[PDB]
RNA sequence: GGACUUAUAGAUGGCUAAAAUCUGAGUCCA
């Protein structure tokens, strides 16, 4: 709900010359800039300096410097400022240039937030974990006063005493963070119900196809399970962009304001020359629907008749084997169908899982009739059974049974026609075309070409792990930390599950745009390279080296008035 | 853009007689019904299609040179549709018969058409310039006949003149779709029609003259009715180093038809009736100024906006894609690790070689098709189908041997961010702990599931979109002043039948319940099983909630 | 009606599709 984060950076001579402050600055830069995009009202940041010649803080304790006050919300401009304050401090004390610091922070937190429900944390960047002296009398003192967890980062047993004492405290490496903020990260979207109704088999058409809540639950001739629907797959188109016009200001950076749009209606008076557009009112405009060669404006009462009155439900039509259903029949995005233990009882979860289990064991797909809302589109859909593994309290694996919903095509949807044969080719009349010479050598070399790029060595995602529970990706803090999940990492070798490249590229470039032009005050943008890690996922895989020069040679590859059309 | 079909149907004795292969329905009647369905479908699917229908030899007084005109070659319209509808109804009511309409007789010796006049008629028809009708980009002749050996088969010189009449049509881009009809008893010898429809250069040599059984007439018509809608064409890179680059074309097999997308806007003010247009107008929130065409797209980044130059936009995309459409092979993979029914995100495309752009394309994909079939493998592709779109991973799967069309299917693979998270549940107790009770529930479900197998699989043809049907029926009835049959004082039985009439799917659902309901009435212990299964299932449903 | 969260979000659109359009959506308080 709400959290505070306090950053502390060690400025010892070791941290400066070993380039450990510039590294931590890179993390702070990435962390804060991404936080700036959300501009959360409840996400606090604050920064202090340790072992610093500057002495400016509330408690007037030496060697402590509050370089950035408590800030919420975190804005982009404020982040530009903070990094530049640090960058100036870092450049000054480059060549020619702690215990109480943790105590000052705690006091400043108690005065800032008092006793409000806020997850407080302290993040510390330092090297030489061994070389530091904190007496047991100080650790006894530190645990009592502090109600704030600790995140320690090694940049290169004593330090452990603090971490082990304070509840939910952890320790990470520096390059452990430097690799996390470099690698692509999937966005966590909180699942939201898109449908709520009944999964039915043998329900009465008169009972279900009304706006009445005619309970098929009490129908003993019907299989009725209360179910919910969530989105399983949904298309993304990159970073949302803003339509804007440019404006001037006292500090002329590229300053823009958003624009709105209205819908106007016009007619064309032609004067084959050109026309004279005249804006007219919507009141004098009507929609004319097309029927063949005629266009029709319907009276208002008939315009209502055009809408087919449909009612929310999921009605089973039948079952078939997976292989019996052509894969290309699937035309839409997929959705989860789960049992409704919220609005329904616990019998739904049991009966629903029993259905999925049977469909899994017999490798069956269900054909069903789907309607999400009133007067919504009617869909024929395929219901494919799936497993979803959950991290369990017990050492045993936990598979949650579920269904996947995907739209099947109506009669009016198929565009299929007869295509010319490709294998045993013939003329248009149908006489068998002469079989290609060098035919056996082609199929022989093509077979080696297919083997040369065999990716079977690259493992498919484990059973029940293509989809992932929302619980296994939710964490305590919004700070970019290593996943810590042992199964989630290096499951990324599935060649058919790659990061959203164009989105990462956008974020990567926008970050460097800010770093170079806004912080370093450069006047030339140096756009960075796409990471080799991500390049490989969209580059040809080589299993065995193979020269297709011979194959290409044998294949022989060479580049070469509507104003009376109204009717009734 | 604008295709036209010319129905030409030859009359004979066997065309009028009811055939056992047609559920005892006349071949002539089947063609008429197929034509009614054709226009009913195309008015939704491709209304910009011209259809004409002619019969011969017809003894009617209004027939020119023996060729009767049901309706001329015009864009599909309710007036011609009504004409055919009225004819079919005049037949159904027994008001007339097919013999009565075409003035045919069961004498065993009726007049027959001079093919010279027929083929010339086809040519003249496609050359006409009709004012309100657009120019045809595709001209086709649907040729229906029952006569293997007409009178002109004996004259060798007549065949010669006919062969130049046929060529004359091919020169004017007029193509034949033959429907040569053979039965169980009487077969069709295509020897004659082969001669006159053949060409003398390699690829195109005329249309197929292979006969068909009457049982396949309607399906053949409605299949060849459709037109290939080319979705995209781009190079297929197999191995860039050796210029292993080939050409492919992609076709959408299944669209998503929505009602009410086909419309124009009319402005009427007193005695002015004129087409209107929608204009999207952008305003400045500060001044109210029209800034349309003077706007720019930026990336919002907190309280900062970032606009890159076109030159920078180029460099950004350059890291992972090209400007124009392309498909690059990343590797190959087993189909069982690549194709699933639970992660579709888009519609599939059908991929065909494009040897007009790269020669050798046919040889490459034909071999690749053969190999990927043999090993049951697929290709992983990286690229994009349009210039103005993001790239993605694609799955390229070989067409099945059960399918007629030989080529590949293209499935888009979801990015990691396109794979949504599974929702958290309030309870996770699915009753798996109680082994016996749970195993019983699966067993009874399995038995119930057995009574509802789809033995013929899923066919799109069997399910018409109810939204589409409702929409175009209202338009249809209004144009032809057909008063609605809906009554507010509906009997539950009246309402029930209406529902099943308006929706093909609801009709199926009705059968399922009825089979369960006629399973409890029945006193045959075998048939009695289904309903008792359902009762047992409900027993487990209620027992679980009373316990847990 | 407010607070918070989400913007890689929630929707629309459509002559079958625009590097289009809108701000919606979830939770918690009265």
């Amino acid at each position: 709900s709400s959290e505070s984060t306090t950053f502390i950076v060690d400025v010892s001579p070791s941290m400066m010359k070993n380039n450990n402050v510039s590294k931590s600055m890179a993390y702070l830069e990435y962390t804060l800039l991404n936080k700036s995009k959300k501009s959360r009202k409840t996400d606090w940041i604050s920064c202090y300096l340790a072992n610093c010649p500057v002495s400016e803080n509330s408690q007037e304790i030496p060697n402590v410097f509050q370089i950035q006050s408590f800030l919420a919300p975190v804005t982009t401009t404020a982040t530009i400022g903070f990094i530049k304050r640090l960058k100036q401090y870092c450049d000054q004390h480059s060549h020619d240039s702690m215990i109480q610091c943790l105590l000052v922070v705690s006091l400043d937190i108690k005065q800032q937030f008092q006793a409000r429900k806020i997850l407080k944390q302290i993040v510390v960047f330092t090297d030489n974990l061994d070389d530091l002296d904190i007496t047991d009398e100080e650790i006894d003192l530190l645990t009592e006063e502090l109600s704030t967890r600790i995140i320690l980062i090694d940049c290169g047993s004593n330090w452990l005493k603090l971490v082990e004492a304070i509840p939910n405290s952890r320790i990470y490496n520096m390059n452990e963070l430097l690799v996390e903020i470099t690698s692509p990260a999937t966005s966590v979207v909180k699942p939201v119900r898109v449908f709520s109704g009944e999964l039915r088999l043998g329900a009465d058409i008169l009972s279900t196809q009304t706006s009445n809540p005619s309970g098929s639950m009490q129908d003993e001739n019907c299989l009725c399970i209360k179910v919910e629907a969530f989105p399983a797959t949904k298309a993304v188109s990159g970073l949302n962009r803003k339509t804007a016009v440019e404006v001037e200001d006292s500090q002329k950076k590229e300053r823009y304001v958003g624009v709105k749009s209205i819908i106007e209606y016009e007619i064309h008076n032609e004067g084959g020359s050109s026309y004279i557009p005249v804006t007219i009112s919507k009141d004098s405009v009507t929609k004319a629907y097309r029927y063949g060669a005629d266009y029709v404006v319907l009276p208002s009462v008939l315009v209502d008749q055009t809408v087919y009155e449909s009612f929310p439900g999921l009605d089973l039509r039948g079952f078939l084997n997976r292989e019996a259903l052509p894969r290309y029949f699937l035309t839409s995005e997929s959705s989860f169908i789960t049992a409704d233990t919220r609005l329904g009882c616990q019998s739904d979860l049991m009966a629903f899982s029993a259905l999925v289990d049977v469909m899994l064991e017999n490798r069956k797909i269900a054909v069903a009739r789907y309607v999400s809302k009133k007067d919504s589109e009617v869909n024929m859909c395929a219901l494919c059974p799936v497993l979803i593994e959950h991290s369990n309290i017990n050492s045993e694996k936990k598979f949650v049974k579920s269904l996947t919903l995907c739209r099947l095509p109506f009669a009016e949807d198929e565009r299929v026609t007869d295509f010319p044969k490709l294998l045993d080719r013939t003329t248009t009349s149908g006489v068998p075309l002469k079989k290609e010479t060098d035919g056996h050598q082609i199929d022989e070399l093509m077979e080696q070409f297919v083997d040369s790029m065999d990716t079977d060595e690259l493992p498919e995602i484990p059973l029940g792990n293509y989809y992932q529970p929302i619980g296994e990706v939710t964490t305590d803090t919004t700070l970019p930390l290593p996943s810590l999940n042992k199964d989630q990492e290096e499951n990324k070798k599935d060649p058919l599950r790659i990061p959203t490249v164009f989105v990462y590229r956008q974020q990567q470039v926008l970050l460097e745009w800010i770093h170079q032009l806004m912080i370093n005050d450069s006047r030339e943008f140096e756009i960075p390279e796409l990471p080799d890690s991500l390049k490989n996922k969209i580059s040809p895989y080589t299993h065995k080296k193979f020269d297709s020069t011979k194959l290409v040679e044998v294949l022989g590859i060479k580049k070469v008035k509507r104003g009376e059309q109204h009717s009734r | 853009i604008h295709e036209g079909i010319l129905f030409c149907i030859e009359l004979s004795e066997t065309m009028f007689k009811e055939s056992s292969d047609l559920e005892y329905k006349s071949p002539l009647l089947e063609i008429l019904e197929s034509l009614d369905e054709l226009m009913s479908q195309l008015v939704i699917t491709r209304p910009g299609t011209a259809i004409g229908c002619y019969f011969y030899y017809c003894n009617r007084e209004d027939a020119k040179e023996g060729i009767y005109e049901l309706f001329p070659l015009r864009d599909i319209n309710a007036t011609f549709m009504k004409k055919l509808n009225d004819l079919l109804e005049d037949l159904s009511s027994g008001r007339i018969s097919l013999y009565d309409y075409f003035m045919f007789q069961q004498t065993g010796s009726e007049k027959q058409v001079r093919l010279s006049v027929l083929f010339t008629f086809m040519l003249d028809t496609f050359l006409e310039e009709i004012p309100g009708q657009k120019q045809l980009s595709n001209k086709r002749v649907f040729l229906f006949t029952d006569i293997d050996k007409p009178q002109e088969a004996q004259d060798i010189d007549e065949r010669a003149r006919l062969r130049r009449l046929t060529i004359d049509l091919f020169d004017n881009k007029v193509n034949f779709a033959t429907f040569f009809i053979g039965y169980a008893d009487k077969p069709f010898d295509n020897e004659f029609y082969s001669d006159i429809l053949q060409l003398g250069d390699s690829e195109f040599d005329g249309p197929s003259t292979k006969p068909i059984d009457a049982k396949y007439i309607k399906s053949r018509i409605l299949r060849k009715k459709e037109v290939k809608r080319i979705m995209f064409q781009c190079p297929l890179i197999l191995d860039e180093k050796t210029n292993f680059i080939v050409g492919v074309k992609g076709y959408t097999m299944y669209t998503h038809e929505k009602a009410g997308v086909r419309y124009k806007l009319v402005y009427e003010h007193e005695d002015i009736r004129q087409e209107a247009y929608s204009k999207r107008k952008f305003l400045n929130p500060i001044t109210g100024e029209d800034v349309t065409g003077k706007t720019v797209k930026v990336y919002p980044y907190g309280d900062l906006d970032i606009n890159l130059s076109d030159s920078q936009d180029q460099i950004v995309m350059e890291a992972y894609t090209q400007k124009d459409a392309f498909l690059k092979i990343i590797g190959f993979r087993s189909s069982s690790k690549s194709i699933h029914y639970f992660n579709n995100i888009d519609k599939s495309s059908f991929i065909v070689p494009d040897e007009a752009k790269y020669e050798g394309s046919i040889r490459t994909l034909a071999s690749l098709l053969k190999i990927l079939r043999k090993k049951d493998k697929i290709a992983i592709l990286w690229g994009k189908l349009k210039s103005n779109s993001h790239p993605s991973l694609y799955t390229l799967s070989p067409s099945s041997v059960k399918d007629y069309n030989e080529g590949f299917y293209l499935y888009r693979v979801p990015f990691l961010d396109e794979i949504r998270k599974f929702p958290s549940l309030l309870s996770y107790d699915d009753g798996s702990e109680h082994k016996l009770d749970y195993d019983n529930m699966k067993k009874v479900t399995q038995s119930i599931m057995g009574y509802f197998n789809l033995r013929d699989g899923y066919n799109p043809s069997d399910f018409k979109n109810p939204l589409l049907q409702k929409h175009y029926k209202v338009l249809h009835d209004y144009l032809l002043q057909i008063e609605t049959t809906f009554d507010e004082n509906e009997t539950p039985n009246t309402k029930k039948d209406r529902m099943m009439r308006e929706d093909d799917s609801l009709r199926k659902l009705y059968y399922i319940r009825n089979k369960i309901l006629e399973s409890e009435k029945s006193e045959d212990p075998i048939i009695q099983r289904l309903n008792k299964y359902v009762k047992i299932w409900n027993m487990f449903y209620k027992k679980f909630n009373d316990d847990n």
